[PDB]
């Protein structure tokens, strides 16, 4: 029954970890105690270093694993695959995770425990290494590949994984990484200069991914603008080097396998145009979709909340979730008939890409309130209004 | 239909249609007798026998051949020069570069190189060549772009190999190109 | 109920920015003031420094701050974009107010309110930006998509608006800028340079827009030059680079989703060939179709206005509007005769788009009844002819 | 090009792993004594035809390389008369593009230079592996609306011109992938004699590969309860009646059945694959495994079909 609990620390302190680790432990073991986070702490030297603590999923204390990390707050660190002799750039490097991240796997809701699969997947991958299990009778190339409609969160889903890898795995591994390759900055004017510079490009992923403790997520976005069907893209002849880069990242992908710490999380919104050596060399070929009713209504309550928050909507107000609308049974006793009406709300907003579902909201006070200060009822009704406009945008566009 | 890309070969064929060229004018210029002759680009190029100064040139041109395309290259040099690093004859293929033609007129070129031995006064045997790669940023700028090659190494335009003097032109070719303006001409001093 | 006015400087006047605003209140406060605007007249100095005094939808309680400016005229700025020999302009660039946009806002007539949607998105986009609501929780790419059929006034509306704004925003954004870009200079011959200098492009928009003062208003017509949809056939129709540009673009219309001092507006009457990855990122996705009755009204309106005040008409006479038209009841009297036949050629032009419409009065001058001076009492009539004959104009062209 | 003097400690498990119920294998064996032998015996290739290529063909990821590095192996070692010892070189046609002709040449000429001193001594039996063809046909297919044709279809022109030059010898092998089934349009198609096709493993391999990834499980103790499992001969001498001794091997068997067709190195990967998701648990009893792993091949399939 292991919970895991992580807790963030103020970049600010200094203090020594497992001085730290015992303070929260003793503040657990004043608790004892659903997924609940806290930032109103009481002890002096528990505000003073960490910010929040959160419990992630009536269990009280059966056991927990506590996980603290350090968000970085400076940006990628660009980097030239090249000789300087033209200035392209080549891949953002990240570092363990910056603060653009928090928050990023909260944000992302989707319909059924696929992040689990993810989690776990990646998990077994270490404990399989750890039995030293015999490569060639059984193995597995850690290609991970993503693919669906736009706007599911597959180029959101990556960096969020990253971060919760690098979050988890601190206990056994320090630092992450995270290479989000450019697939244009590539190819090159000159033929034959691709296959140099592809070679390059993952020898320099080799020489980041040596230290066998750093952990690395090689990222690439846009696969079928670097893999380009080889059949069919030599059908109306491109030049030579068309078919002649497909060849060459996958040889360099059968090689990677046989190093310790690497996933290649890949994303796709075009599946008939990947390849075919490809799309079988993937292990997970997870598809996610437009989410559901469910899902539509915990995006709902984040941005309720939200726009609580940033006193966008004046009187704060409590929204019942749906596992508390279900024991609550659905009566009308003027208690929660306003997450009955975000419920119709969650339905009839069915099939939007699930980028929309965010952006609604701006959009629906916007054109439809224009004022700066509303009650919770009129931006529902604002919100219904959105949706409903929305379907009217996707009809006339045919 | 079909409406399609393009591969192009343009900076770098250069250097090594250069070395054909420097594997001649080595042979030519009298500054290599260990030069043997032999066959290719269906003239009678003169060649040099080593493999060791074959993999000399794969170092000092074919390890730049793809930093060397970067067309800010205006002069690329033959000095022909004695110990003093200062040129008597300046094969200057000033590169004037508009971004099987190339080989068709380099025809005239290899073929005419090798004639050059009849208008080539005796040059004293015993003197070296040096590549200068006349670049559009002075004093060598972006080190890494002339130092690509990891065994190879490259330096600074250090005073010496830097200037040349004595622009006494007749230019033994001027033959324009599609691509290339390969304003050739041997400098005289 | 606010009621906004703009004041025209002009170039020769230099009397400092808030001695016109102290100067204006005085004018506008001895006046004590839908529609309806005045010239610099009533006073020698204030005629010395503005133009033109115009007031936008009685008693006016509450006013604006005044909108005053001074046009720029000076035009387009070619910007080149290659390291050598481009030869080609990509990117025109306008720093707005320019000279040439005046009054384009006011001639484009829609009966239908795309102008106060259009408009009240950039005002909540700055009601968002500055209150400082989380981007993860609610956010939004800042993209504008018009489409219609040919020649409705879609680009005339992506430019008299990247105007409009500056004029609204000057006490926050104080100088707006346009960036007119020349699709067709992106792509290129060569292997791999197609889209790495796409990159560059939407390198230099982002080096204008790190000034936190600028209001950069990025702008591409006629977007399926851009972003072709990326299943065409698997030939060499639509080469490999034609399937890396497409998600060059993607991956660069969100590297520039964090900046509140951009918008992206963008035309196109095909719609059917814009890739779905960019259908979905557009945040309002608005159609604009051919004019409706009133619409045509107002603009016969402002075409025999313009005539009689340039003199190619005989002396003048008045015209009444729908308002008054309808006030009236509609009577045969001294002179309702001209309203209620101009009514009747209105009612007659619909289907047409606005070229047509604004043509008309040159074509029905240049045909029919040509005398260098005509009367308004048969000028119409000429008109009338003009109408049919585009009706007849299209059945011979099937 | 790479570069493997005998077969070593990478090379033992596949050909005692890939497993293909056509016996395709024993065909190949066969195949390459009869070459062999006729080469020996210096028959004329007139009359009856003759050559040392064999090109392997079929799907992706279905063994071509290492079916290929395994037949290497077992034919260098079953030859104990002839060969002591053998070569496998697995020539890369990527790195063989320089800018322009007159380097690629030189590059790829030092290349057969090495290749001759590698075969002059004939005491051992040496293999090529290219690995894939077609990326030397493209390269031709562009003479016009492409790429300077004088540095890459010269340069691929004389490459395969070499590949004859060393083909000529007595104890060289020619080993290919293609992995399209109508025809190549380089020399390696028409005039190619030992054209073997290779699919998906039938229903009775999945049984050994399934077995032998079980067996693997076992050795570390990953599987808790070691019980024994029996070879397909035991179920077609027992006559498919359940009991209680021999009902795992009833449940596996439906489970090959059901996998039939998927791939080689996808039937490899499914025991993993099931542990990952549909385990969640540090150590396994087999019972329950097997429903894993058929929820597994379910959910395979299932992805297959999500594809569109
Ligand atoms: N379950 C979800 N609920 C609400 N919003 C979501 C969800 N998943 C993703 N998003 C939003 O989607 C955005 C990320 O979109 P991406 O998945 O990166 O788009 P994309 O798939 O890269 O688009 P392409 O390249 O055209 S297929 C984030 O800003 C999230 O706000
Ligand atoms: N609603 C309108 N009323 C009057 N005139 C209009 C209207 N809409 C457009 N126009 C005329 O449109 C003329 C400009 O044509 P454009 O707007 O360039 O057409 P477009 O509308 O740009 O359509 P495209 O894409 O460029 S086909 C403007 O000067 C207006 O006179
Ligand atoms: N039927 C099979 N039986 C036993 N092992 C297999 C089988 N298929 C694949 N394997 C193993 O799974 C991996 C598959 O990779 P390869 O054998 O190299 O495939 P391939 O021949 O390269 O196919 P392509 O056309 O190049 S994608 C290898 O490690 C094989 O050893």
């Amino acid at each position: 029954p292991t919970v895991h609990v992580e807790v963030h620390q103020r970049g600010s302190s200094t203090a020594k970890k497992e001085d730290i680790n015992l303070s929260v432990r003793k503040l657990l073991n004043r608790h004892n105690i659903g997924d609940y986070t806290w930032t109103e702490f009481d002890e002096p030297f528990l505000t003073r270093n960490v910010q929040s603590v959160s419990i992630i999923d009536d269990l009280s204390a059966c056991t927990v694993a506590l996980h603290i990390f350090q968000l970085n707050e400076d940006g990628p660190s660009s980097e030239n695959l090249e000789e300087e002799t033209e200035n392209i750039i080549a891949a953002n490097h990240w570092v363990l995770p910056a603060a653009e991240f928090h928050g990023l796997w909260d944000s992302l809701v989707y319909d059924v425990e696929v992040k689990s699969h993810l989690l776990d997947y990646v998990m077994t991958t270490l404990l399989f290494s750890d039995k030293n299990v015999n490569s060639n009778l059984i193995t597995w190339n850690r290609v991970v590949l993503l693919h669906g409609p736009p706007g599911t969160g597959k180029t959101s889903l990556c960096k969020a994984l990253a971060q919760k890898l690098t979050i988890r795995l601190s206990s056994r591994y320090r630092y992450g990484q995270l290479i989000e390759i450019n697939s244009h900055s590539l190819f090159s004017k000159w033929f034959s200069e691709s296959g140099k510079l592809v070679t390059k490009m993952f020898q320099k992923i080799q020489d980041l991914i040596d230290d066998k403790d750093a952990l690395v997520f090689v990222l690439i976005d846009q696969v079928e603008s670097l893999t380009a069907a080889r059949n069919a893209c030599r059908a109306g002849t491109e030049p030579s080097d068309a078919i002649r880069v497909v060849n060459a990242v996958l040889t360099q992908i059968d090689q990677i396998k046989r190093h310790s710490n690497v996933v290649i999380l890949t994303t796709s919104n075009i599946t008939e145009k990947i390849d075919v050596a490809f799309v079988d060399r993937a292990d997970i070929k997870q598809y996610i979709g437009p989410p559901s009713a469910a899902a539509i209504f915990k995006i709902y309550l984040s941005c309720l909340e939200e726009l609580m928050k940033c006193q966008i909507i004046y009187p704060r107000q409590q929204l019942l979730t749906l596992r508390e609308l279900e024991m609550i049974g659905f009566i009308e006793n003027n208690v929660s008939k306003l997450s009955l009406l975000l419920n119709d709300i969650s339905r009839k907003s069915e099939g939007l890409s699930g980028r929309v579902l965010r952006k609604l909201p701006f959009l629906a006070h916007a054109l439809y309130v224009q004022a700066p200060t509303v009650t919770i009822e009129g931006f529902l009704q604002a919100l219904s209004l959105a949706v409903d406009k929305q379907f009217e945008e996707r009809k006339k566009l045919a | 239909r079909q409406d399609l890309n393009f591969g192009q070969v343009v900076a770098d064929v250069l250097c090594e249609f250069l070395e054909v060229a420097v594997h001649l004018i080595l042979y030519v210029r009298e500054v290599y007798g260990i030069f043997q002759k032999r066959k290719k680009y269906n003239v009678p190029v003169q060649m040099s026998c080593h493999p060791e100064l074959n993999q000399y040139i794969q170092d000092t041109l074919h390890c730049v051949k793809p930093l060397l395309e970067k067309n800010d290259v205006e002069k690329v040099v033959v000095v022909i020069l004695d110990k003093e690093h200062r040129p008597v004859e300046k094969f200057v293929f000033e590169i004037t570069q508009p971004p099987s033609h190339v080989e068709q007129l380099l025809r005239a070129f290899i073929l005419k190189i090798s004639v050059c031995d009849a208008v080539l006064d005796h040059n004293p045997p015993g003197c070296t060549f040096t590549v200068l790669v006349h670049t559009r940023e002075a004093a060598t700028r972006n080190m890494e772009k002339i130092q690509v090659i990891k065994d190879f190494p490259w330096i600074l335009a250090d005073e010496q190999d830097v200037h040349m003097h004595d622009p006494r032109l007749i230019p033994l070719k001027t033959m324009t190109s599609d691509i290339l303006k390969m304003q050739l001409y041997v400098e005289e001093r």
